[PDB]
């Protein structure tokens, strides 16, 4: 199952303020008007390969999704990234153990850290060996698809974990929709406004006018 | 006089110098952490790991007195790349990593950027622009045990050619056999962990050497590993020298409404140069300018008329150059203009035609009591044609003018024998 | 495949002429650059950023930074000179008369407006509205301010309106404007009674043609393209020179203080020499392209000064030199970095065929026109001036004689009258 | 100071040549400005590194001079074409072109030679001593309009 990304999946590329400038930079970004894989909250939560990095988003009203797992193999042999919001806190850990084996969450792990209408958006990538997370929340009103428009995701964390991620999966509260696409290296044009908000962008490779 | 290589100067306006406001104070601001970095855990641990299994440690959020390591004369090498070794006590970093192991002393060569050989190709590698320090010392007092410390091991071979900072632990036999080796030795089929017999009686290169590689997460981003450094009281709205976390500069530090999101640490200009910082100990967004500067145009009649002189400081206000030359800054009178601050020249309202040009309609001349005067130039005299719908004027006489005009037509023909010029 | 325009066959013969029976005035804009933005750069501050260590090292290159200063100072000074060459030709500030009865012609769009904060015309404000860093770089004022330029375009225009050619050669002489246009018409082979017999039509065409130019200048910025290029190019060259501060040239950083803080001299000075070598080569590149671009403007300034003297101060005979059609008169208007001319020209407008012959025989003698041309309506023979149909009876006044009929190709018989 | 337009061309060439000679004295990062020092001091294997700095520096100084002279010669050539034009139009003729052959109404021009240049003496008529008159564009007599020749 699929739909179209349009111009979703921009994030602040560097820890810097700029304003009133059409600045441009090269990084892993979601390519414009590319397809995305489509899912909804029935039975719908398989393991996925991670590639060079994941754009992930979900449209919810009640937090059906509570977390994610990432790693080589999720196997109780190697320390593997676990992410949860445990209703009181954001929680992050690198467990080997299948203490819960399935994506089901009930209604020695070295590194650890703690802190439809709701569209949650994320970008996950690994560079420096560090796991880098970018985020957004917004109200939405379109039912089937990622809403055609623009919003730049904000950084969260830059975690020293060093994991060979090749696979990942999401985690569900058990006794809404979600979407996936993959980053690629692109040069982007980025529109920093007067208040230093990224307000619009161009995927230069998209078509000959975008190159122009 | 010296600007023109001459003992005599003609009437004009001359460039002579580029003035700059000097820094009034030297600010330092720093990450606020005080806990000393864990160098005892790095350098004085019971064993460093086997060289195929080289250990790694993160250093973060601590104060790094590298003088401690620099004074450790036991270091058979203390080589650094991208930093001169003593500068580590003031330069600072986001994180630093220590890699560590014991090696055969002969093979210490391979612990440098661009190296080749069994370790460099198969079990430890530095990147081509390795930034940081390599430390090694003879450890034959500890890591030799009459050969019986055979725990220290490396690849002879394997076709898995190694990346910089690649960890590996694999014990699989080299599979490249005359037959697929599949757990059984033979031609190319060998176990992947050749060893050092660390005897105290080893030759000085066969002996064990302990190793530390400090590799630096050296970036403009938030520093957390930093040398011991004072943080001063702040100065605002005045020209100062400054340092923030290792970021040097000179400028006016000033208050701002640059609305940094919580992750944004620096403001950048349109040409992407730093123009604001969040103070590391106060978290105010300081907006920043260079300290004030400008050309020093000297205005003079010819020396053959007078030695008396005036100065134009271009672009700057008089209120930002109240310095002290001594006399030619107090000047008895000083006139602000659209071109800059003008000192010593006497302002006058009478609009003569222009003599020495300042700019933006201002000119200067030497005049009566003699002084350099400055005034708004005339455009020429005013006139009013008596136009009326039936009125004509006709000349009743004439005069024949002779008017000179002068044109260049040629310039000196020359040639240069460029081998005789260059090579003599 | 592009078309080179409409295809036309002219109805030529050994005996056919077309003569225009009516005219139109027109007013055509021409725009010229005169003076680009006056820059200056201290190479010592640009290259070395107040590092004394770097500054000492830069002295090994000798007289480079002093000659690059001298070169940009040469360019920067002649921008005032160009602006002096073009506008400051008039030796007095002539001012406009208080009464506007210029025979019905209406200059109120191009004369200065006293309501304005800076004393510009209505049309000069359209021009001014259509036309659109600290690293040891500097930018300098012109000598003449934009308000002073508007005084010279006021003076040139007031002298032209009130006194014709005369204020160029001598002192300005008053003359009624209707007579000034009669003597301009008489300069293009159209007999001056053609103006007086049509003065209200001509004034109505002229006032309407001035009116259309506000609408032209309101319609598009693309008309100002020549001036807008000057602004674009110097801003593009400067931003290229500023971004070059960030380039590595193979040094470990382009922020010079990184080298000076991370490294001691024996390592540092080679890295500093890469940045020096880079920035100095990049600054020679900027200065060299400015010297070439300055000469490109200089030829445009000397062309503008030539049109100012040959057209505004006179009446140019030279085809297409001051507007298409037969040239009558021109008015300057001031603008950002340049000048605008409103050339006024006469265009013949309604063609008619006539039969023609080079000569007439009458008394056994060949007759030729003293001025103008022989023509016939198919029964009668007349003479007319060349540029406007005005048929007159042929007489010994408007003709002169040379020899017997027999030598001329295509002579025709008619009477010639003797009054 | 009338002849500054010629004297400047002499001064600019003197300045350019002196600057071109003086750049022989600059080190360009070699151990000496004088090539015989390196050849008397150093073994060839090291001298070939030092000399490459002097070649690079001296060559960059020479290219700058030649580039500059190409531009300066193009300015003189524009002035020479203009001089040749005033020669044909003002000396061999009489010009209708306002202010081209000197200020006023043009009569005649005489050339005189000068170093690196030419000087013209333009001879021009200039009107003087106005009187006012009343005027009218036409005359009426017998009801006909008469206009002047
Ligand atoms: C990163 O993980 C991947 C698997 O998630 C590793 O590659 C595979 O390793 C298995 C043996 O464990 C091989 O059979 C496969 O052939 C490998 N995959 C491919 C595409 O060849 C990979 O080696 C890991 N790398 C590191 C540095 O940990
Ligand atoms: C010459 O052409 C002009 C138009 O370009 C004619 O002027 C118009 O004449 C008619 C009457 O014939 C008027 O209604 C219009 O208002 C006139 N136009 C203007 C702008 O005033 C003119 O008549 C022609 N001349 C001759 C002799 O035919
Ligand atoms: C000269 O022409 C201008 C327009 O070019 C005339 O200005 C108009 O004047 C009337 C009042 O007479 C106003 O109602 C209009 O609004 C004015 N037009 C504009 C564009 O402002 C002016 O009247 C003419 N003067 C003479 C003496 O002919
Ligand atoms: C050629 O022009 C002449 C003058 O306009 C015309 O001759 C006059 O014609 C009118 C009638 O249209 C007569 O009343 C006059 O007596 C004629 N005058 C003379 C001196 O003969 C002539 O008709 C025109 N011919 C054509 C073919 O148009
Ligand atoms: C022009 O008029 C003359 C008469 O004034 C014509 O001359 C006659 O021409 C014929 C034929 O050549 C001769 O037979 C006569 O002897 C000529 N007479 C005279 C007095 O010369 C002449 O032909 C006319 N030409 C045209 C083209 O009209
Ligand atoms: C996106 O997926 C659809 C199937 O749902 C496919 O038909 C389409 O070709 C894909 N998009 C592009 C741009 O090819
Ligand atoms: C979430 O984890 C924290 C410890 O980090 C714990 O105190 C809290 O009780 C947990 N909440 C739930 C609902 O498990
Ligand atoms: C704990 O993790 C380490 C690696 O981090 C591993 O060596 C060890 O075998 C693990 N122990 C258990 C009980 O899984
Ligand atoms: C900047 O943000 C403020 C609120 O923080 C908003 O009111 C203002 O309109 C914005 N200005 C611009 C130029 O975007
Ligand atoms: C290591 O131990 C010795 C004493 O055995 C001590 O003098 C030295 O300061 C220690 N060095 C570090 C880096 O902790
Ligand atoms: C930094 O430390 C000083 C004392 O050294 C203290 O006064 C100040 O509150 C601290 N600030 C922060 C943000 O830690
Ligand atoms: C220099 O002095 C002489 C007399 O000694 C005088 O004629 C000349 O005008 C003076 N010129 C200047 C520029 O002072
Ligand atoms: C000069 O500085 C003063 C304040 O020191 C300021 O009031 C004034 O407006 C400034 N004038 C100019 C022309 O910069
Ligand atoms: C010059 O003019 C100003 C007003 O513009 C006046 O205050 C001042 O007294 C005048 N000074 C002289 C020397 O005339
Ligand atoms: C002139 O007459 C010829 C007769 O063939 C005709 O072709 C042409 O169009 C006419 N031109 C004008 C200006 O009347
Ligand atoms: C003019 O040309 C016509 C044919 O086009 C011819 O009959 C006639 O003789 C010619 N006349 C002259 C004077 O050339
Ligand atoms: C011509 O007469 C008028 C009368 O008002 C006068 O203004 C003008 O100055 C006189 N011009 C000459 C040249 O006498």
């Amino acid at each position: 199952a699929y739909t179209n990304s349009f111009t979703r999946g921009v994030y602040y590329p560097d820890k810097v303020f700029r304003s009133s400038v059409l600045h441009s930079t090269q990084d892993l970004f979601l390519p414009f008007f590319s397809n995305v894989t489509w899912f909804h909250a029935i039975h719908d939560n398989p393991v996925l390969p991670f590639n060079d990095g994941v754009y992930f988003a979900s449209t919810e009203k009640s937090n059906i999704i509570r977390g994610w797992i990432f790693g080589t193999t999720l196997d109780s042999k190697t320390q593997s990234l676990l992410i949860v919001n445990n209703a009181t806190n954001v929680v992050i850990k690198v467990c080997e153990f299948q203490f819960c084996n399935d994506p089901f969450l009930d209604v020695n792990c070295t590194f650890e850290y703690v802190s439809f209408k709701n569209l949650r958006e994320f970008v996950f990538k690994n560079i420096d060996g560090y796991f880098k997370i970018y985020s957004k929340h917004t109200p939405i009103n379109l039912v089937r698809d990622l809403p055609q428009g623009f919003s730049a995701l904000e950084p969260l964390v830059d975690l020293p974990i060093g994991i060979n991620i090749t696979r990942f999966q999401t985690l569900l509260a058990l006794h809404a929709a979600y979407y996936v696409g993959y980053l690629q290296p692109r040069t982007f044009l980025l529109k920093y406004n007067e208040n230093g908000t990224i307000t619009d962008a161009v995927d230069c490779a998209l078509d000959p006018l975008s190159e122009t | 006089k010296c600007t023109l290589k001459s003992f005599t100067v003609e009437k004009g306006i001359y460039q002579t110098s580029n003035f700059r406001v000097q820094p009034t104070e030297s600010i330092v601001r720093f990450p606020n952490i005080t806990n000393l970095c864990p160098f005892g855990e790095v350098f004085n641990a019971t064993r460093f790991a086997s060289v195929y299994a080289w250990n790694r440690k993160r250093i973060s959020n601590c104060v790094a007195d590298y003088s401690v390591l620099y004074n450790s004369a036991s270091f058979s090498t203390f080589k650094c790349y991208g930093v001169s070794p003593t500068k580590l006590n003031d330069l600072c970093f986001t994180n630093v990593y220590a890699d560590s192991f014991v090696i055969r002393g002969d093979e210490v060569r391979q612990i440098a950027p661009g190296q080749t050989g069994k370790i460099a190709d198969y079990n430890y590698k530095l990147p081509d622009d390795f930034t940081g320090c390599v430390i090694a010392w003879n450890s034959n007092n500890l890591d030799s045990k009459v050969g019986g410390n055979y725990n220290y091991r490396y690849r002879l071979f394997r076709k898995s050619n190694l990346k910089p900072f690649e960890r590996d632990i694999s014990t699989e036999i080299y599979q490249a056999g005359s037959k697929p080796c599949n757990g059984v030795e033979g031609f190319n089929c060998y176990f992947p962990l050749q060893s050092y017999g660390f005897q105290p009686t080893n030759g000085v290169g066969y002996q064990p050497y302990r190793v530390v590689v400090l590799s630096f997460e050296l970036l403009h981003a938030p520093a957390t590993v930093c040398g011991p450094k004072k943080s001063t009281n702040l100065v605002k709205n005045k020209c100062v020298n400054f340092n923030f976390n290792g970021l040097t500069g000179t400028g006016v530090l000033t208050e701002s409404n640059k609305k940094f999101l919580p992750f944004q640490q620096f403001g950048r200009d349109i040409a992407d140069t730093t123009d604001a910082v969040r103070d590391p100990q106060t978290l105010e967004i300081l907006d920043i300018t260079p300290c004030s500067f400008g050309g020093v145009s000297v205005i003079t009649p010819g020396t053959n008329t007078s030695n008396q002189v005036a100065v134009l400081y271009q672009g700057v206000n008089c209120t930002e150059v109240p310095v002290a030359w001594r006399v030619y800054s107090t000047g008895s009178n000083v006139f602000q203009t659209r071109a800059g601050c003008l000192i010593g020249a006497e302002h006058v309202n009478n609009s003569y035609e222009c003599d020495i040009p300042i700019g933006a309609g201002i000119c200067a001349s030497y005049q009566t009591s003699q002084s350099i005067i400055a005034y708004t130039m005339s455009l020429g005299a005013e006139n009013s044609v008596a136009y009326s719908n039936n009125s004509i004027a006709i000349p009743t006489n004439f005069t024949i003018s002779v008017t000179t005009e002068i044109l260049p037509v040629s310039m000196t023909k020359t040639s240069v024998d460029c081998t005789m010029y260059i090579c003599g | 495949t592009m078309s080179l325009g409409a295809e036309n066959s002219v109805a030529y013969s050994n005996n056919s002429i077309a003569i225009p029976t009516n005219f139109t005035i027109s007013v055509t804009t021409e725009i010229l650059p005169v003076s680009m933005t006056k820059t200056s750069v201290d190479c010592t501050m640009y290259i070395c950023g107040d590092s004394t260590e770097c500054s000492n090292l830069l002295l090994q290159y000798g007289s480079f930074c002093t000659q690059l200063n001298r070169a940009l100072t040469g360019i920067a000074v002649e921008q005032d000179k160009n602006t002096q060459e073009v506008f400051a030709q008039v030796k007095q500030i002539y001012k406009t008369p208080p009464i506007k009865d210029f025979g019905g012609f209406n200059f109120s769009q191009i004369l200065p407006d006293p309501s304005k904060p800076s004393k510009r015309s209505f049309i000069e404000d359209l021009l001014f509205n259509k036309v659109t860093k600290f690293n040891g770089l500097t930018v300098l004022p012109p000598l003449l301010t934009d308000e002073m330029i508007a005084q010279y375009t006021s003076a040139l225009l007031a002298g032209t309106i009130t006194s014709g050619w005369t204020f160029g050669a001598g002192a300005a002489l008053q003359i009624p404007f209707a007579m000034q246009m009669a003597y301009r018409f008489n300069g293009i082979g159209v007999t001056q009674n053609v103006l007086y017999e049509n003065q209200k039509l001509i004034a109505n065409q002229f006032n309407s043609a001035i009116g259309k130019i506000q609408d032209s200048l309101s319609s598009t910025a693309s008309a100002l393209g020549k001036l807008q290029n000057v602004v674009n190019q110097n801003a593009q060259a400067l931003n290229t020179l500023v971004k070059q501060l960030s380039s590595n040239f193979g040094a470990i950083s382009s922020v010079l203080n990184d080298i000076l803080s991370r490294l001691d001299k024996v390592e540092a000075e080679v890295q500093i020499d890469r940045l020096i070598t880079g920035r100095l080569q990049s600054l020679q590149t900027y200065v060299t392209q400015q010297l070439i671009r300055a000469a490109e403007i200089r030829a445009s300034a000397n062309l503008a000064a030539t049109k100012m003297s040959e057209c505004v101060l006179g009446q140019s005979k030279r085809v297409d030199f001051c507007g298409k059609g037969y040239h009558l008169m021109s008015f300057p208007q001031s603008a950002p970095h340049g000048v605008v001319f409103l050339h006024v020209t006469y265009v013949p407008a309604q063609e008619k065929n006539f039969t023609t012959a080079p000569a007439i025989c009458h008394d056994g003698k060949a007759h030729f026109p003293r001025e103008g041309v022989f023509v016939s309506n198919g029964t009668h023979w007349f003479v007319t001036q060349r540029n406007f149909y005005e048929p007159q009876i042929i007489t010994t006044d408007n003709t002169f004689v040379s020899g017997n009929c027999d030598v001329v190709i295509g002579i025709v018989n008619n009477t010639v009258y003797d009054p």
